[PDB]
């Protein structure tokens, strides 16, 4: 939902 | 901030 790493879904 | 997108990374 934000704007870093790590998808927050597939 | 951390909205923009309804698809993205984490915050």
């Amino acid at each position: 939902g934000g704007a870093g790493h790590v998808p927050e879904y597939f | 901030v951390c909205i923009g997108t309804p698809i993205s990374f984490y915050c």
